[PDB]
RNA sequence: AUACAGUGAAACUGCGAAGCUCAUUAAAUCAGUUAUCGUUUAUUUGAUAGUUACAUGGUAUAACUGUGGUAAUUCUAGAGCUAAUACAUGCAAUCUCGACCCUUUGGAAGAGAUGUAUUUAUUAGGAUGAUUCAUAAUAACUUUUCGAAUCGCAUGGCCUUGUGCUGGCGAUGGUUCAUUCAAAUUUCUGCCCUAUCAACUUUCGAUGGUAGGAUAGUGGCCUACCAUGGUUUCAACGGGUAACGGAGAGGGAGCCUGAGAAACG
């Protein structure tokens, strides 16, 4: 029933244009895929031609990957806290691209450890006061940089900077 | 109801019609799965044990394992494309016009026409290793003298058919792995050559 | 679709429109369906060879007809400009080149004129492992060129390995053979290159006649210097 | 504002109208 | 602007 | 700058706080071609619009268009009026006609009502922008 | 008591229900797989399933589902996938009208209400807001709908238009529910406060405050259920603990926690099948059976996977629920009453089942929640059971120690 | 080895301990296949700490569910970790294991991406169970000759399977090193006597 | 032809299946044209992958044998066989810096380096007017892809006589890029009368921005928030038309295959 066929919508003019055609299999839309955290749950789709599409029905672990420390990850995903198109969907814990989640520190606190041999040479392991506090609570704030609807991964950055108290100030 | 009872060890099957209703009453409320003692299905069968395995009811319709009902139900089954097919369900009734049952085990007195008689195997083994585990042979025996030969008799022609093996190892075969790696081996030295050229090229340009 | 009616077939094949039905589609290939003409058409209604398609097949099927030196059984396959066909039976080597009415001319060549072509450079690129590679206006790829080789050049390709002999560049005073519009046909050489950036750049041409003509870029084939074309012209 | 359906319109709704029937007998209580 | 078309009835000959 | 509910950044752009090597944010900018010069405004400034030429995802290509800015009171679009005379045989005379076109125009460039727009044309941006407001004079 | 599970998922939560069943057909020689006895063939939604009900009529049943979301209606005399819809959007919820499965009301998460009928999708309306719950009046012929908004807007199926929407005073309805003997109407808003409204009227009639002795910390009210009778209600907070209200007075009878501290999704009175005294509490991790008089933990149905939502066939001892997993688990409590009529012989084979088996009497403290609560003495003794990362513990010490701290 | 599974007493065999002790070698060999034999030899022995996590081990052999149990069942502070009380019970069991993982030869990409995730769960570990790793992988080579007697090399030590040992035994190590990095436990017994005694013999052989 | 070898029913695999009848629509159809730096593309054409094995399993069945039910179908169940390009599994090398400057092509101690595919993050950046484009690198990720367990013809070159080593011409396969065949959107232009058709659009998006969902992709194509816009007396919008001068296969709804279909299945 979805389609992205433009012949629906009234012109430029304001002109209420008429059903030209029944709708065609080159223009058409798929129903959206709800992604929400628990046990990884992948759905493949046939897409135009021999790709194939995935679609992250269910996912909780993701590789988020440290800019500053330039390293990745794979961490779990606590929740959702805040996207910035639609509130319901940080309610119902739907996760799509741009969303703010909270994820597990323990990876990124054992690298950090092993690496500077310093608990969270000193000059270097020194790092922003924000990203420390949230180190002592025990989770991170990330944004996803993926599209789990399409590729079926749930990839992302931890937040930093004036990103960070940016989405600190909307929090 | 008739009773198409098969023997598979053998490879055995015969019929045989039931009038009186005590032997479809001790059938009755049993599944497709469950065993039963001959003894009850009749002295003959004593000691026997009956596996029901499915049956056909008195308009044709089959049993299908999984479904639990002692009527008929239009089912969604597949011969992707699925179809609403009527099947009767696993529960054995008054309704089945044939009952089918596996021989699990043997009773003391012998059926005539089940225990007594055998049906060979209708081919043999076309793969190597297929003969070589039937014929438990070692490695080192070839396979080619094991195969099974079937004789045939046209008029007064007389002949010998055998198997074509597969997986068979063969010197061909040889050829062909031999042929690729060294298909391999010499596009690598090309690359390897033509990069080398690009590179002595550059080096007269500069 | 798969059917071509004679009257919607290409102006520039010569074919009379009256001979039949339907034409031949010429098949995916290296050249264009609108810029090719397939083996059929020009064993038959050009060169005369075969009186119908089925002699046509059987002269193929017994690998007579070899193009840029492969032997091609296809009927339909899409030989187009500056495509090299031998027929070793005869001891025949031809190049198709338009003529100035814009129509392909079988045009006799020797063999060492056979043993290679010429191909404009339609694209220049790095490809995987940092090789760098020439597309070419038939299709073909060819890894490790030289580097002063650019887009719009023309390489001399040896057809028997497929490796660049030498390279034109693309400069006024260069002589240049059109391939598109109503110059198709016509040779020239290169005056000036109007340039506009988003659009499509304009090359004027003077004949030897001193008549000048302007023709969109993408329909310019180098094919030499003045004086010294690289190619037996007819 | 209106548009997407964000405000509502108490128009009357052809489709749907009549698609139930109100029960006489009411509430089982008095 | 311009097409820089090849045209057939152009070249092609209207004596008749 | 961050007046939308999500942050607006370059993407791929990377402000590492760590290094802390210059104090301007890096930007990431090109000259979109055929001879135009990128504003300095543009280099220097602070905005983030991903359908500016200069700054965005977006490539100027086909046709370049000039007309006459009419209105400029949405949000980084205008609407401009190209206009010219067409021609009726059977009366062998010219008359007045007018098309509007809708073109995208960057915040590096500031337009008001009736000064005259160069723009070129890209990618569709919006559902009858297919322009950008490349040059205002 | 015994349960058995009928159909479901037997794999543990932590194996992939999907590599089980691409393992399931390397072991299709095991003979128990030939055995298997399916109850309703196509049981299972492709992904998972959001919600079950079961018509009025007693023959039928209706399910909708994730991707593509669809919805399934099953028919028990078939037993079998009578057909299955697609759907623009998943399913929020959706009631059945008619007392078979011809006519049926669904809301969708885009904002949009859907009519379905026999043929199709009859008619499509967006309401101002997001919708998370809906019930229907079959006096009034007013469709009840919860929203984001504070408002809960009124649709009239007679009339086919929006009517003035009753203006709730908090922002948000979780879940509302409708009295058939009453009449009274309940909207769960997000605050621990329960607003009555009146149909005959357009009026609140009160408003009930959740007050929580035990725990302090904030809660929303999930669930609400009317029993058969009228004069008791059922609320389901997020915190964990639905509280059993007989209208009358204005404190609670009985507060059972189910103790995992998940929130209640689903409330439903077992009245049909005998000792009326009996209810039902649903979280996403298990499903509990008590006593309404006394508190008492009958029995428990703890599938391996997410419960997103019980129904219970009225009359008989089975419940379906549906839950996160590829199949949609089906329970049957011998004890509670007789199997329906569709699936008579599935007493007969009752020693075939699994017999699924402590949870559900005893409530569960968080780690930090002991530390809160002053029992890290407790830890290591009788009184206090380790259950993974978590303890359990008593439900009346645990009552007594959230007062003392 | 299926044989000794289906022993309906395990325990009370002619020799359970010593069978015992060479059921955990079994365990730590590369074939998945032997694993699985000698882990429910083991199982077969009741042991309630094995038992409560024998679905756990189970998915560890298995391939295509080796992954997703490393990072629920080992993880640090996650829900499926084992309990403080049952690691000491069940850690030999994991490090036999996941040392059999580590012997997979890195062939393709998928082996490749499994060794480093064996590694990878290392500092999930506790220090000492980390040195008992070590131990296993040291194990094998035989060193204490060279350093009981004045640091000279046997010749019949000096083959080429002894190099292949130490090739091994050196990746493991460097592997650790790089996750580990500062925080890696370092032991003479366990790690570097058996680095020294490698080297000597790279020298050894190479003159020789 | 003592594995088979010619021909070959049946069956499994592989490829391809993509005229009529009604309605009608003013540059929304259509013709010409631009762009795809905004996309998918079976096939053709050119390039392109050194990272138990003298060949694994049924985790396998059809065709086939045999026993039956039914009024009965391109309706059927029970029992027993057997294969692959079907289904699963899977395996002692090269190149740099190069002391010694030993010999001055040269050898050479030592030190190094070494797939592809998906997603995210980061570092460098020959082609075009223009790019975050091409390409390379680092850290990880993946229901981690692929990297010949295939077939025909021929039987050459060597020797270390073992059927030891090494091989010629094709077919069928396979990753990526380009080309070709196409497809989808898209820029601009294009002869009726019209005001006795002056307002139309937001009429469940009308005009634009941000973010997200979906598509093969751009895009109000759809959704959340934000601004109140857009067309028009230079004729928007509406009406009439010798605008034959677009739809469906009993009627609406939903779904499935393929490179290409909302399929005359
Ligand atoms: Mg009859
Ligand atoms: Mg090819
Ligand atoms: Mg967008």
């Amino acid at each position: 029933g979805i389609s992205r066929d433009s012949r629906h919508k009234r012109s430029a003019t304001g002109a209420k244009r008429a059903q030209f055609r029944k709708k065609r299999k080159f223009e058409l839309g798929r129903q959206p895929a709800n992604t929400k955290i628990g046990a990884k749950r992948i759905h493949s789709v046939r897409t135009r031609g021999g790709n194939k599409k995935y679609r992250a029905l269910r996912i909780e672990t993701g590789n988020f990957s440290w800019a500053s420390e330039g390293i990745s990850k794979k961490t779990r995903i606590a929740g959702v806290v805040y996207h910035p198109s639609n509130n319901e969907l940080v309610r119902t814990n739907t996760l799509t691209k741009a969303a703010i989640v909270q994820i597990d520190a323990t990876p990124f606190r054992q690298w950090f450890e092993a690496h500077y041999g310093q608990t969270l040479r000193a000059a270097s392991a020194k790092i922003e006061s924000s990203v420390e506090s949230q180190f002592s609570a025990g989770r991170l704030y990330a944004c996803i940089s993926s599209r789990p609807g399409q590729s079926g991964r749930c990839d992302g950055y931890i937040l930093e900077g004036e990103e960070l108290a940016f989405y600190l100030r909307r929090l | 109801m008739k009773l198409n009872i098969s023997y598979p060890v053998n490879g055995s099957q015969k019929t045989f019609e039931i009038d009186d209703e005590h032997r479809i009453r001790v059938f009755f409320d049993k599944r497709i799965g469950q065993e039963v003692d001959g003894e009850a299905v009749g002295d003959e069968f004593k000691g026997y044990v009956f596996k029901i395995s499915g049956g056909n009811d008195k308009q044709g319709f089959p049993m299908k394992q999984g479904v639990l009902l002692p009527t008929r139900i239009k089912l969604l089954l597949t011969k992707g494309e699925r179809k609403r097919k009527s099947v009767r369900g696993a529960i054995v009734g008054p309704d089945l016009a044939v009952l089918a049952l596996v021989i699990v085990k043997k009773g003391e007195q012998e059926l005539e026409g089940l225990t007594d008689t055998t049906v060979p195997k209708r081919l043999g083994p076309k793969r190597a290793n297929n003969i070589r585990k039937f014929f438990g042979l070692s490695k080192e025996d070839d396979v080619r003298d094991f195969v099974i030969r079937r004789e045939v008799t046209k008029g007064e022609k007389t002949y010998t058919k055998a198997p074509k093996i597969q997986r068979l190892v063969t010197p061909q075969r040889l050829q062909r792995k031999r042929h690729q790696r060294a298909l391999k081996v010499r596009n690598a030295q090309a690359q390897r050559e033509a990069a080398a050229e690009y590179a002595q090229l550059l080096a007269k340009r500069l | 679709k798969k059917h071509l009616k004679r009257l919607a077939a290409p102006h520039h094949w010569l074919l009379d429109k009256l001979s039949g039905c339907y034409a031949p589609r010429p098949s995916a290939g290296p050249h264009k369906l609108r810029e090719s003409l397939p083996l059929i058409v020009f064993l038959r209604n050009r060169l005369k060879y075969a009186l119908n398609g089925r002699e046509v097949k059987a002269i193929l099927m017994q690998r007579h007809v070899k193009v840029d030196g492969k032997v091609r059984t296809d009927t339909t396959y899409p030989a187009g400009f500056m495509d090299v066909i031998t027929l070793d039976a005869t001891n025949e080597n031809f190049r198709l080149v338009y003529d100035v009415k814009g129509r392909f001319a079988v045009h006799r060549i020797t063999d060492e004129e056979a043993s290679y072509k010429l191909g404009k450079v339609k694209k220049v690129q790095l490809g995987k492992k940092g090789v760098p590679y020439v597309v070419t206006h038939d299709g073909r790829t060819i890894r490790y060129p030289d580097p002063n080789i650019k887009v719009n050049d023309t390489v001399k390709i040896d057809l028997a390995s497929g490796k660049i002999t030498d390279f034109i560049k693309f400069d006024a005073g260069k002589l240049v053979y059109v391939t598109g519009g109503r110059n198709l046909g016509r040779i020239g050489t290169i005056v000036h290159k109007e340039r506009h950036d988003g659009g499509f750049d304009l090359v004027h041409i003077k004949d030897s006649l001193d008549n000048t003509f302007v023709t969109r870029l993408n329909n310019v084939f180098v094919i030499g210097e003045q004086g010294k074309p690289y190619i037996s012209l007819p | 504002k209106a548009s997407k359906g964000r405000k509502l319109n108490y128009s009357v709704q052809d489709p749907i109208a009549n698609y139930e029937a109100p029960i006489t007998s009411g509430y089982k209580w008095s | 602007h311009f097409e820089d078309r090849f045209d057939a009835r152009e070249h092609k000959d209207r004596s008749n | 700058v961050q007046s939308e509910r999500a942050f607006q950044k370059q993407p791929h752009i990377f402000n590492n706080p760590k290094v802390k090597t210059s104090k301007r944010t890096k930007r990431w900018y090109k000259n979109a071609g055929l001879g135009f010069k990128t504003p300095k405004t543009a280099i220097e400034g602070s905005y983030i619009d991903k359908k500016c030429p200069f700054t965005g995802l977006v490539s100027i290509r086909g046709k370049i268009l000039t007309g006459t800015v009419v209105s400029t009171k949405m949000h980084r679009t205008i609407v401009i009026r190209r206009a010219y005379l067409h021609y009726i045989p059977k009366y062998n005379r010219y008359e007045k006609r007018h098309k509007n076109v809708p073109v995208h125009v960057s915040p590096a460039f500031r337009v008001q009502v009736g000064d005259i727009v160069t723009v070129g044309q890209c990618r569709p941006i919006s559902k009858t922008v297919r322009f950008n407001v490349v040059k205002v004079s | 008591v015994s349960v058995y599970q009928v159909s479901g998922t037997n794999v543990s939560r932590s194996l992939p229900d999907w590599i089980a069943k691409k393992r399931k057909r390397q072991l299709k020689n095991d003979l128990e797989y030939q055995n298997r006895v399916e109850l309703i063939q196509d049981f299972e939604f492709s992904e998972a399933s959001n919600k079950i009900k079961v018509s009025r009529d007693g023959q039928y049943c209706m399910a909708t589902g994730t991707y593509k979301p669809q919805i399934h209606v099953y028919d028990f005399a078939n037993l079998s996938l009578k057909f299955d819809r697609h759907t623009d959007a998943e399913n929020v919820d959706f009631t059945i009208l008619s007392d078979d499965w011809t006519k049926s009301v669904h809301l969708q998460n885009d904002r949009s209400i859907q009519f379905q009928n026999k043929g199709g999708l009859h008619y499509t309306t967006r309401i101002p807001k997001f919708g998370r719950s809906l019930v229907y009046n079959k006096v009034n012929c007013d469709l009840y709908v919860g929203a984001s908004g504070n408002e809960l807007y009124r649709l009239n199926l007679e009339k086919g238009r929006f009517l003035n929407p009753f203006k709730l005073d908090t922002e948000g309805v979780n879940h509302v529910s409708i009295n058939e003997v009453n009449g009274l109407l309940a909207a769960g808003t997000e605050t621990n406060v329960v607003e009555f409204w009146d149909p005959r009227s357009r009026s609140r009639v009160s408003k009930l405050y959740l007050e929580n002795n035990i725990d302090n910390r904030p809660f929303q009210v999930t669930t609400t259920s009317f029993r058969n009778d009228g004069l008791t209600f059922a609320c389901g907070t997020s915190n964990g603990y639905s509280y059993i209200y007989d209208l009358r007075t204005s404190e609670p009878s009985i507060i059972k926690d189910q103790g995992y501290g998940f929130d209640i999704k689903k409330i439903i009175w077992l009245d049909n099948v005998g000792t009326e005294n009996k209810i039902v509490t649903c979280d996403k991790r298990i499903a509990k059976i008590w006593d309404r008089l006394d508190g008492k933990a009958y029995a428990s149905m703890e599938p391996s996977v997410d419960i997103n939502d019980i129904e219970h066939v009225p009359g008989t001892g089975m419940f379906f629920t549906a839950n996160e997993s590829i199949p949609m688990h089906t329970y049957y409590i011998p004890s509670l009453g007789p199997s329906p009529r569709w699936c008579s012989f599935l007493d007969s084979i009752t020693e075939e089942l699994e017999e699924k088996p402590v949870y559900s009497n005893y409530r569960f403290i968080t780690r930090d929640d002991v530390k809160k609560l002053n029992l890290t003495h407790l830890v290591g003794s009788r009184v206090l059971r380790a259950y993974m990362h978590g303890f359990f513990i008593n439900t009346e010490l645990y009552d007594k120690v959230s007062l003392i701290a | 080895l299926k044989t000794l599974s289906k022993f309906k007493n395990i325990k009370n065999v002619y020799s359970a301990t010593e069978l015992h002790d060479h059921l955990m070698v079994l365990l730590g060999s590369r074939n998945t296949d032997v694993q699985k034999l000698a882990l429910d030899a083991l199982l077969a022995y009741k042991n309630p700490t094995l038992n409560k996590y024998r679905d756990n081990l189970k998915n560890l052999l298995d391939d295509t569910l080796f992954k997703d149990e490393i990072t629920t069942f080992l993880t640090e502070n996650g829900s499926q970790s084992i309990k403080a009380e049952d690691e000491k019970v069940v850690m030999p069991y994991v490090l036999r294991i996941f040392f059999g993982r580590a012997q997979v030869p890195p062939t393709s990409g998928q082996k490749r991406s499994r060794k480093i995730a064996v590694i990878s769960v290392l500092p999930n570990f506790k220090k000492p169970y980390i040195n008992d790793f070590l131990s296993l992988a040291s194990e094998r080579l035989d060193y204490n000759y060279f350093f009981g007697n004045s640091h000279q090399i046997n010749s019949s030590k000096a083959t080429l399977k002894t190099i292949r040992r130490m090739t091994g035994f050196v990746n493991i190590v460097n592997s650790t090193l790089s996750v580990l990095r500062t925080n890696f436990p370092l032991h003479t017994n366990s790690v570097l006597q058996p680095l020294i005694y490698s080297i000597a013999m790279a020298y050894y052989v190479l003159d020789t």
